[PDB]
């Protein structure tokens, strides 16, 4: 198992929750990993993505919602956010290379953050 | 005729029995069973 999703679960309308994605290596981060969710009709809009060498970029338009932090020692994941509302109804999934398709990556656990 | 002769033989036949085993009379193995909150039906994460 490559990679796995740590914490979250069911939050209620009005709350707050933070994510965790277990990294197997620094190597696996090339050059662009996921905090991928399933929005009801919502498109497939990148959140959290990261770069082996330590850059970031998140979408200009939806980053009002979702930070971002790592530590090196167990390489652990960090995705602390705030205000959690509807547009979330799906289970997520943390794997590496997701922009290239669904079929050249691991799938892992992944978590489930949904709310009323 | 006179003599002494060995018949059979004798053999002390044990008491009640005795088990004896450690200390350890458990390991919290309650850190999956009981859960304030449980998880969905087909979340089965693998709590080793
Ligand atoms: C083993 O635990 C303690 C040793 O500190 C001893 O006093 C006790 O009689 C034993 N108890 C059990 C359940 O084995
Ligand atoms: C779990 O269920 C009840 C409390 O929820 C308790 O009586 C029981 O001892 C517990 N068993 C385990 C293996 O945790």
């Amino acid at each position: 198992v490559q990679l796995v999703e740590s914490g979250g679960g069911l939050v209620q309308p009005g709350g707050s929750l933070r994510l965790s994605c277990a990294a197997s290596d620094s190597s696996f981060y090339d050059y662009e990993m996921s905090w991928v969710r399933q929005a009801p009709g919502k498109a497939q809009e990148w959140i959290g993505s990261m770069y082996p060498s330590g850059r970031t970029y998140i979408n200009p338009s939806l980053k009002s919602l979702v930070t971002i932090s790592r530590d090196n020692s167990k390489n652990t994941l960090y995705l602390q956010l705030n205000s959690l509302r509807a547009e979330d109804t799906a289970m997520y999934y943390c794997v590496s290379n997701w922009a290239s398709g669904s079929t050249g990556d691991y799938w892992g656990q992944g978590t489930l953050v949904t709310v009323s | 005729e006179k003599g002494i002769y060995q018949t059979s033989n004798f053999r002390v036949q044990p008491t009640e029995s005795i088990v004896r085993f450690p200390n350890i009379t458990n390991c919290p193995f309650g850190e999956v069973f009981n859960a304030t909150r449980f998880a969905s039906v087909y979340a089965w994460n693998r709590k080793r």
